[PDB]
RNA sequence: AAGUCUGGGCUAAGUGGUAAAGGAUGUGGCGCCGCGAAGACAGCCAGGAGGUUGGCUUAGAAGCAGCCAUCCUUUAAAGAG
């Protein structure tokens, strides 16, 4: 008998235990907390990983709703040119590579997020995410 | 890019006197002329700091005859650091010998490391005609590690516009930046 | 920017008289005093008082406001009134009105007397609010100050003498 | 600490801090000066005092130009020995500041960065400072 | 309150004030309070 | 200096191309809640003017520079002009006065309405919706 | 240590805890070793996390100083394990005496009776075995 | 003994009537650039938002321990702070 929620949090893919904050708050909730690893990582082993956000909201009778989102600029990117980590020191140490095309493919996967309906607005952000980590981007 | 500044003429004045009243003692030369001239310190200063000695200044003596000239040396009182008089050289047309700024386009490679780009001429000094005065003379930086030197036999030149000084003058250098994990030792 | 060049209204139907060096200000709640810096020039109008200044030296420029502020502060005192309410936060902590005068039950081994002045009056209509009120501004917002350092706040705990409505920020225990 | 490698004579007179600068009264290397108002004579641990607070401060980055060189020996007597008997033995070294006199320059630093290590560095110092940024009339000496 | 030489500002909500001759720092942080003596 | 040069040659070059526009004071709402009632001022009319917002006297001086008729319903209080002639306006301000209405207490209420080229009232632009 | 009067402080007294459960690690033990002037003290020796060991040798010795009753020449205190030294503790110890009646003042005698001392801070110290009677209540209990 | 002299400034500390690094909304005066009828400065009332934890790091660093680096839609604007 705990009432109604607004929760607002931020978790990854795959790493699903009832391990913090999934219960601070979702205690608060008598949380499904294993039907994430369910309906997420079933429509969502088509990215593979990263932190795909997540907002639940509890109400009367004890229960749960949410619709997540897309994974990192920083994941996406990091399959794309074999690396795990970025680069330890971004600006001048490259260690993987991305060409204006597969910028442009990446785009096409986190679009319908954002805010800009371009293909020419939302990969430079991309494209921001590039120097960011230190992955360069073949001219 | 080249400036106008009022300069009065100056007979036996006592200098310290002018200095008083905010003016700056000269005095204008060259292989025909030289006479006493003053002109006032911020009128001065402005253009000064503006000009430097690369542009031309240009004389609003107190009679119409308006002439352009290059300042040659500033002379400064070495305690409480304010100038204390001017060299104005008059140009003609054969060509003369003086400083034309540098412009070190671009970002080195040696900084995009953490070096530290050291200017070491901020301006060369080239044979040119009044005419061709290249306010702006740019240089290739960009490709520049650490250790990495420039010397003045590289540099573009314009037209025409000799090196006054021996192609062998170093103009830049890129440099290790310090460090506290040094120091300890 | 500036404050002693600004309209002092005389709301119907409140007095000021000149005399030297001091005005005075009646009106239905009562009458006042204020003292006036004699080189500092006042205005009364049309039913609008105003004041003037002979200079710009630091020393009038300044004298403007607060002259200006005192006598305007006057006014707005006789008209409607000058006052602040208490607020006795903390459990055992209580007060009841005892005759004109204020006692405060507040933590001591004995509970404790405030008699009002001249032109105060106090209000305790629950047991947790006491409202003091007036028309000597200084003298209420001093006098209420009184009140509430018979034990000011804590920093561990909500508990005290409070003024109408100031916030509370705290430290940790342990 | 700074000190001359060898030399010629082991101690040397005193002398007397007259004038203004002989040499040096403008920037001439980096952007920002630290510049001397009163005579002194600054000592080798000072002058690493003071440089050492900038490296702290710029932490990685920039360029440090020192400017003055400490070659006078100080000399010193042994405690409570009497006058006479000798002149003392060298202790250590300063260098000759006279008003004017740009001690430091930093290079390949923001201005806001400068400002505070040469503000930093002339705590360090014994006498008065002025911090000043490359003008224009050093270009022109 | 501190007492010093040097009083001067710590953060951006410190005041510095000047009462009855002396030069005081006044910030709703207690810590910072300071009297030049 | 410095204006008059920078936007005034943008204030009415975007509310006078056609000659239709209204007046909403728009502010009060969160910016996320605020990037609702205006980024989907786009799927309502054509291109992107939802509201120009920007300056009173320098629109309802930039309504004597254009000659708009004077802009005169209300250009105290917050300003920002519906430019719903930069769009594809109608009752297409039904799709922005059900919006900024069944949302937040009055979430922004209206002020000024030129119909075509004639002043479209106050008391007459809020049911030329409905 | 971590626990109890923290315990609760932290949560304001309230919560509570049960440790029956008794596994075991494979993690890191070391132990420091303490010594007052080298002579390795047994009973202050004392057993932490690597870093926290880290963080408590500073205490240890420090803590230390006002334990030790003075002996005839500098005392060290240390603190360390295997080999290398976590801390440090120095004593004072200064059996000062002898210029205290020279007054004429050659420079030279004040020094004459300094350089006998020199050579008794030292012989004092290489047959010095110390002591320090209880009060181990203090230094290493904490 | 002899001016409570004559005019123009400063000083409010009994400074003058016993000191330094350093600190300071003390009070003055000249010279020079700034933003201001796109209404500036000060209070207010709104907003201060996104890809995004920026990658490295780490046990947690999500603008805000510390290394690197510093991009775009919303737009009236909003720092990879
Ligand atoms: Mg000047
Ligand atoms: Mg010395
Ligand atoms: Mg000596
Ligand atoms: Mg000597
Ligand atoms: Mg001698
Ligand atoms: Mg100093
Ligand atoms: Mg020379
Ligand atoms: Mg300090
Ligand atoms: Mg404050
Ligand atoms: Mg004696
Ligand atoms: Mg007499
Ligand atoms: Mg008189
Ligand atoms: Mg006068
Ligand atoms: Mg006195
Ligand atoms: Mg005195
Ligand atoms: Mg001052
Ligand atoms: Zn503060």
């Amino acid at each position: 008998k705990k009432v109604v929620a607004v929760v607002k949090l931020q978790l990854p893919a795959g790493k699903a235990t009832p391990a913090p904050p999934v219960g601070p708050a979702l205690g608060q909730h008598g949380a499904n907390i294993m039907e994430f690893v369910k309906a997420f990582n079933a429509a969502t082993a088509n990215m593979g990983d990263a932190i795909v956000p997540v907002e639940i909201t509890i109400y009367a009778d004890r229960s749960f709703t949410f619709v997540t989102k897309t994974p990192p600029a920083s994941y996406l990117i990091r399959k794309a040119a074999g690396l795990e980590k970025g680069a330890h020191k971004p600006g001048r140490e490259k260690v993987g590579r991305i060409t204006w095309e597969q910028v442009l493919e990446i785009a096409k996967q986190k679009m319908p997020d954002l805010n800009t309906t371009d293909l020419e607005a939302a990969a430079r952000m991309i494209a921001g995410s590039a120097r960011s980590m230190g992955v360069e981007v073949v001219g | 890019m080249e400036y106008r500044l009022k300069a009065y003429y100056r007979e036996g004045e006592k200098p310290s006197a002018l200095r008083r009243a905010g003016k700056l003692p000269g005095v204008m030369y060259n292989r025909h002329l030289n006479r006493k001239v003053y002109v006032d310190l911020v009128e001065f200063d402005k253009v000064f700091r503006q000009a430097s000695i690369h542009h031309v200044i240009v004389l609003e003596l107190p009679d119409g005859q308006s002439l352009p000239t290059l300042v040659r040396q500033v002379n400064l009182d070495k305690r409480r650091r304010r100038p204390e008089h001017v060299d104005f050289f008059v140009l003609s047309d054969e060509p003369v010998e003086m400083y034309v700024p540098l412009r070190f386009v671009g970002t080195p490679a040696g900084v995009r490391a953490g070096g530290v780009l050291q200017e070491i001429h901020r301006d060369i000094l080239v044979k040119v005609s009044p005419r061709n005065i290249p306010e702006f003379i740019e240089v290739d930086v960009s490709g520049l590690e650490i250790g990495d030197s420039l010397h003045a036999s590289d540099l573009k030149l314009p037209p025409g516009v000799e090196l006054a000084v021996s192609p062998e003058e170093t103009i830049a250098a890129v440099v290790p930046p310090e460090d506290v994990e040094k120091l300890a030792e | 920017s500036r404050i002693g060049r600004l309209p002092i209204p005389v709301p119907k139907g409140v007095s000021v008289e000149v005399a030297p060096g001091r005005v005075k200000v009646k009106g239905p709640k009562g009458e006042l005093e204020v003292p006036v810096s004699p080189e500092m020039r006042v205005v009364v109008e049309e039913g609008v008082v105003r004041v003037e200044r002979p200079s710009d030296e630091r020393r009038h420029k300044s004298l403007h406001g607060l002259t200006r502020t005192l006598i305007a502060n006057a006014v707005k005192g006789v008209s409607e009134g000058y006052s602040k309410e208490l607020l006795i936060k903390g459990i055992g902590y209580r007060a009841r009105l005892v005759g004109r005068a204020l006692e405060l039950t507040v933590g001591f081994s004995h509970p404790v007397v405030v008699e009002p002045p001249e032109g105060i009056t106090f209000e305790v209509p629950e047991p947790t609010r006491v409202r003091v009120s007036g028309i000597d501004k200084q003298k209420v917002g001093q006098v209420a100050a009184n009140i509430r350092a018979i034990r000011k706040p804590s920093a561990y705990h909500e508990k005290g003498i409070y003024y109408a409505g100031e916030p509370v920020r705290l430290k940790p225990g342990k | 600490m700074l000190m001359p490698r060898r030399m010629k004579y082991r101690k040397q007179q005193r002398g007397r801090l007259k004038g203004a600068t002989k040499g040096g009264d403008y920037v001439a290397f980096g952007d920002y000066g630290l510049v001397a108002l009163e005579p002194a004579w600054i000592t080798a641990q000072q002058i690493e005092a003071a440089r050492v607070a900038m490296v702290r401060h710029f932490r990685r980055g920039g360029k440090i130009f020192i400017r003055i060189f400490p070659d006078k020996p100080y000399t010193k007597k042994p405690l409570e020995v009497r006058m006479g008997k000798g002149k003392g033995n060298v202790e250590g070294y300063v260098a000759v500041v006279k008003p004017g006199r740009v001690m430091f320059e930093v290079a390949g630093v923001t201005e806001e960065q400068a400002m505070e290590a040469l503000r930093i560095a002339g705590h360090k110092l014994p006498i008065k400072t002025k911090i000043v940024r490359r003008d224009a009339y050093d270009e022109a000496q | 309150m501190k007492v010093r030489a040097s009083v001067k500002r710590i953060c951006d909500k410190c005041k510095v004030i000047r009462r009855h001759g002396r030069v005081y720092v006044i910030c709703e942080n207690p810590k910072h309070k300071q009297r030049q003596g | 200096k410095r204006n008059v040069e920078l936007l005034a040659t943008l204030k009415e070059n975007l509310e006078r191309a056609q000659g239709s526009f209204f007046l909403v004071n728009y502010q009060g709402l969160p910016a996320k809640e605020t990037h609702a009632l205006r980024q989907a001022l786009k799927q309502n009319g054509a291109r992107l003017f939802v509201a120009k917002n920007t300056l009173i006297r320098l629109a309802l001086k930039e309504l004597g520079l254009p000659e708009l008729d004077g802009l005169q319903g209300p250009s105290a209080v917050v300003f920002y002009e519906d430019p719903v002639a930069a769009a594809k306006t109608l009752v297409q301000f039904a799709k922005s006065n059900p919006k900024g209405i069944p949302q937040v207490k009055s979430g922004l209420l209206q002020g000024q309405i030129l119909t075509a080229k004639d002043v479209e009232a106050l008391a007459e632009l809020p049911t030329m919706d409905e | 240590y971590d626990f109890h009067d923290r315990l609760k402080s932290v949560s304001r007294g309230y919560a509570s805890m049960d440790y029956e459960q008794a596994g075991y690690r494979p993690g890191d033990l070391v132990k420091v070793n303490v010594l007052v002037h080298g002579e390795v003290v047994d009973a202050l020796t004392f057993i932490a996390h690597r870093e926290k060991a880290y963080t408590m040798a500073r205490a240890i010795v420090d803590k230390l100083a006002e334990v030790i009753p003075r002996q005839l020449f500098e005392v060290p205190i240390q603190a360390a394990i295997g080999g290398k030294i976590i801390a440090r503790a120095t004593v004072k110890a200064l059996r000062k005496d002898v210029l205290a009646k020279c007054y004429g003042g050659d420079v030279t005698r004040k020094k004459k009776l300094l350089e006998k001392q020199k050579e008794g801070k030292k012989r004092l110290k290489a047959i010095g075995k110390v002591e320090v009677p209880q009060e181990a209540f203090l230094a290493v209990l904490s």
